[PDB]
C-alpha cells in the first residue's frame, strides 16, 4: 500500500528521497517523455 | 518561446491556463520598428 | 544562442573565460539594415 500510494501521488521522488507530489496525468506525461512519445501526446489522449 | 513546444489548440487539453508567452525575437523586431520609424521622420526633413 | 544556453553574470563560474558569443539572428537583422538603408537613401532621390 505505502509503495503503491507513494507511486500513484509522487511518482519515482519517494525512491529518491521525500515524496513529491505531481498530478497523475502530469506525471504521465513524464513517463511519455521518458520513451521519447513527447508529453503533448498524453494531454492530447488522456480519456483513450 | 524557446523553453517551449506547441501542439493543438486550447480545448483538448484538461487543466490547461491562460498566461502570455514571451517572445525575444519581438522587441529585438520592436526596437527595430522605433529604429526605422525614426528614419522615417528625419528623412521627412530635407 | 543555438547551441547555448545561460545563466547569472560570470562572478560566480570558476574558471570562467571570455570570447565573442556570435548571433545567427544578429547579421540576419544588420542585412535587413542595409537593406532598409538602400530604401531610406533611393527614397531621398524622387
Ligand atoms: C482564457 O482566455 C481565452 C481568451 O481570452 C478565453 O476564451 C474566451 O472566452 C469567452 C467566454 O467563454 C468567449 O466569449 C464569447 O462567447 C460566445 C462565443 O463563443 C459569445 O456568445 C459571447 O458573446 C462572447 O463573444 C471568447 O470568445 C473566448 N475566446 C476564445 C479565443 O476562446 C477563456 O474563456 C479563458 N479561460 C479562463 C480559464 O480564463
Ligand atoms: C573578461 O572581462 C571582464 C570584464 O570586461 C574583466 O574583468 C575586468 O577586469 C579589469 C582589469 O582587471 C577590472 O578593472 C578595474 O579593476 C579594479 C576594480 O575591480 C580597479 O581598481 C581598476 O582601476 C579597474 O577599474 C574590471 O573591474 C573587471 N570587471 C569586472 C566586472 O570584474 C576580466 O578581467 C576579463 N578576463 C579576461 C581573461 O579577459
Ligand atoms: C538625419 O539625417 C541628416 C543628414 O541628412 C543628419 O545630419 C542628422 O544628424 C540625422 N538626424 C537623425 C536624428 O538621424
Ligand atoms: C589552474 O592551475 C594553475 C597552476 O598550475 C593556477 O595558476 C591557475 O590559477 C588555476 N586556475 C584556476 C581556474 O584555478
Ligand atoms: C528605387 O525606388 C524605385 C521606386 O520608387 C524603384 O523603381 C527602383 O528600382 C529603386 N532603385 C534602387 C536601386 O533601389
Amino acid at each position: 500500500s505505502a509503495l503503491l500510494a507513494g507511486t500513484i501521488t509522487s511518482g519515482w521522488t519517494f525512491g529518491a528521497g521525500a515524496a513529491l507530489q505531481i498530478p497523475f496525468a502530469m506525471q504521465m506525461a513524464y513517463r511519455f517523455n521518458g520513451i521519447g512519445v513527447t508529453q503533448n501526446v498524453l494531454y492530447e489522449n488522456q480519456k483513450l | 518561446t524557446d523553453n517551449t513546444f506547441v501542439s493543438g489548440n486550447c480545448d483538448v487539453v484538461i487543466g490547461i491556463v491562460n498566461n502570455t508567452v514571451y517572445d525575444p525575437l519581438q522587441p529585438e523586431l520592436d526596437s527595430f520598428k522605433e529604429e526605422l520609424d525614426k528614419y522615417f521622420k528625419n528623412h521627412t526633413s530635407p
